[PDB]
């Protein structure tokens, strides 16, 4: 029970950002669902990604 | 991860893609019908599209709202089929409005069809590169003289079902007849009511104690004989 | 299948808008696809001018197919024997000669 | 035209709201 | 309990969880499409309460 | 113009939904 | 022109109804 | 009634109104930031607007939906800020997405700004006539690369809070460390996992009976030693 | 990759609308950004006129490319060898020579 | 910050709509306010006509600023040295001269 509560509070405290975007046909066919990918963005990173 | 082959994955990233073809298979064998193959498009020779050897005949069809999600209600994509000449109505009154069947959607890139679909003949042909999905028809929301709309659902959908499926006790049994739990394999003795009979066609069990007494099989009765626990 | 052998006046229009699958990306690099296999289907704007005597005949023929039957028609000088349907014909009867202004939409078999 | 478009949009919004109420009350969702 | 989520993926019912895994694919400005607004990525955060 | 029309439709689909919510919960509806 | 506007308005109304349900289900309000 | 001075109310009667100006102050001192001053517009000199001596710099800000009411839900007006050059994202990545801060909206009439905003110089200036409201940021509903939308709320709004804050426990404390009930002020003796440390930066109670016994404040324990009330 | 060497009649129109991120203040100071790297993409309106015997050839070319394939083209006198695709063209078959009106939209690779 | 010294053909158009805060009551009594401090910003419609040789130079200068950078420009005879930006321009290329038809929207610093 303590582990479950700690997981809930930690997951709710750290994962606090959600991003939506769009993708062409290749990516749509690629990712099936519930996978891990990097979304590198030069706008937020004020650099050249 | 998906089961898409490497070559189609490589091609999908190309800047100059080819046409996208969607082919549909309606299977009613689990219901008592046949297998129908539909394609929204035909080839350049005005012929049904040949894929993997079989032929998808040209016929109106359009799928919409295909969504997959883990939270909230399970998604219900829709399918539209033109009902002209009464083709859909021909099977709706026979197959109980196409309820319980299966639909299979295969998407394919145009550069992988069989060579017979092109006048010059496609050399980049591979009949094992497609993406497959399957759903089940739920209801025919609209049926008119011009069109027909079907709702699709996931086979695993758990709407209107309860987990523990036992009634515990009653005056009546709660199983099937001649299943793997009733364990009866003898000749016909009883029918829908408590009337003696000797024909296999009208073998039926009233699922009461009298039926068990008729069939000399009481030790497999699925009704606990309490009755008076609720009163006393 | 019937054929259309009536002769057409100068000023005929041909229009063509191919059906393509366009998606635009970040800095260009738009993915483009041909959509359906027979994407291109021309649309003609055809005007005739015939004396009233045979005017009825045109209507009769144009009445026979309605707007649901296709008929073969060879466009002028064009290398194709195509099949085409029309549903928007109109006529200007004035004194002696009536002019017809219809549109002919190409359709696959 | 104003009033016809307004009444049409109002009725369409009512139909949409009814459909949303019907669809969200099946097994899951937010159970309105 | 097992901190999972069910989904109809790849014509099969599967379950996913927050298990540390590896990156699958990458996305930047070139692979995504922006709407008429001007920016392709739309971010959002949680609420105080 | 676009955004004016979108805001108008959004605000029009508010009181419609509110009235639908209120009427469907009164006596013999689905209680929202 | 035609059914495109109808589909647009239908989706917009559904979204508005979802937002109304969410905002009325909250602590304050009528608890739809 | 409002705290409206007589002069501004008298001016707000005539037909020929002046220009309404709205200025915003984002206060983050209670959360760990600084005070930011914003105005939607600048003066005729192309300079930040000077009010009460301080300066508000120009930046695209727009507040919509201020609806004070006593029934139904609470008030959640929306503040839109242009996120160009990544300026908003800079503090958002640092100040935990601007959650918990305060926003103060002051509205003023044009004829009361400081004389330095006008080439001729206003002789009607009075830096004590304005209308003030305050709200708290609740969430950043959407921050793209071109804009950023914040939801506002009343400070006293109740949502997700329960009235009887007291909770009955068995072997866990209920209050904070050293705050008011744990009247402990001696040297650090324990840490998170009840290890014998003597460093102040790691001294945090384990919220147990053993922590209290270590700190000799068991007389101030919030956990009642019942436990075995449901077994019998 | 094919090219386009047919001649262009006088009066061809050029349009250009670069993409910017408008966002407005109370008054003035409206911040602006250059959006993507390739902001402006010129749009050309090209008119041609060919004798009837030649027309089919041009048609076939515009049929071969469809509305999804790019081809090199050099605007008259212009210092750039741009790549352009077309998706709208029409023609007037009058008696001897047919004139085409087409639109050409610039696209990056 | 660059300038704009190209000649302007006669017929330049000027537009001005001040932003005001209008609210009407029972019998008039309409409250009016100037809205922003500097409300009205004139927009010009300007046409030029130059030989083809420096059409490239004009196009390059207009491209440099894109649709976001502003540049100083003195309207003809007008008492002000304002700064302006443009986001739309078109040209009618002929075999001798090309004419530009652009719009110049005034912005403050
Ligand atoms: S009642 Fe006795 S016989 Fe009839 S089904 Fe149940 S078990 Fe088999
Ligand atoms: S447990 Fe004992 S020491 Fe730790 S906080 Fe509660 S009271 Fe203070």
């Amino acid at each position: 029970a303590h582990r479950a509560g700690l997981w809930l509070i930690k997951t709710e405290l750290l994962e606090t950002q959600t991003v939506d975007f769009s993708v062409g046909a290749e990516g749509l066919r690629h990712v099936p669902g519930d996978v891990i990918e990097i979304c590198d963005d030069d706008y937020a990173g004020i650099s050249t990604g | 991860m998906q089961d898409i082959r490497q070559e189609t994955l490589n091609e999908c990233t190309r800047a100059e893609q080819s046409a996208s073809v969607v082919l549909w298979e309606i299977d009613l064998t689990e219901v008592g019908g046949e297998r129908y193959f539909f394609c929204n498009e035909q080839n350049e020779k005005g012929e049904p599209v040949t894929w993997q050897g079989r032929q998808y005949q040209p016929y109106p069809i359009q799928g919409s709202g295909f969504e997959l999600n883990g939270k909230g209600t399970s998604t219900r994509p829709t399918l539209t089929v033109s009902n002209l000449y009464g083709m859909v109505t021909g099977m709706a009154e026979d197959m109980q409005s196409l309820v319980g069947g299966t639909v299979v959607r295969r998407k394919v890139y145009a550069r992988f069809l069989d060579a017979v679909n092109f006048v010059n003949g496609n050399s980049y042909a591979d009949p094992e590169q497609e993406v497959i999905s399957r759903w089940r028809i739920e209801q025919c929301s609209e049926l008119s003289a011009v069109s027909a709309s079907f709702v699709l659902s996931t086979p695993t959908e758990t709407d209107g079902a309860v987990f523990p499926g036992r009634i515990m006790l009653a005056n009546t049994c709660t199983w099937t007849y001649r299943g793997d739990e009733c364990g009866y394999s003898g000749p016909a003795v009883a029918d829908e009511y408590d009337q003696p009979t000797s024909d296999i066609t009208k073998d039926k069990c009233s699922k009461c104690l009298s039926g068990c007494k008729f069939r000399n099989n009481v030790g497999n009765f699925g009704g606990f004989l309490s009755i008076n626990k609720l009163s006393q | 299948m019937k054929t259309f052998r009536w002769k057409v006046k100068p000023g005929m229009d041909v229009a063509s808008v191919p059906s393509v699958r366009k998606v635009r990306f970040g800095d260009g690099y738009s993915q483009r696809a041909p959509a359906g296999l027979n994407a291109n289907l021309k649309t003609y704007s055809v005007t005739l001018s015939v004396p009233r005597e045979e005017a009825t005949v045109l209507e009769s023929f144009l009445e026979e197919h309605g707007g649901w039957k296709s008929f073969l028609w060879t466009p002028p000088y064009e290398w194709r024997q195509i099949k085409v349907t029309c549903a928007k014909w109109s006529s200007r009867v004035s004194m002696l000669r009536v002019e017809f202004s219809a549109e002919f939409e190409q359709v696959v078999n | 035209i104003g009033p016809a478009a307004l009444k049409a949009v109002y009725d369409m919004a009512r139909k949409g709201a009814r459909d949303e109420i019907q669809t969200q009350m099946r097994d899951g969702g937010l159970f309105s | 309990a097992m901190r999972c989520m069910p989904v109809w993926n790849g014509q099969t019912l599967t379950f996913v969880q927050d298990r540390p895994s590896d990156k699958t694919w990458t996305y930047n400005r070139s692979n995504v499409v922006m709407p008429d607004d001007g920016a392709p990525f739309r971010y959002s955060f949680s609420a105080l309460k």
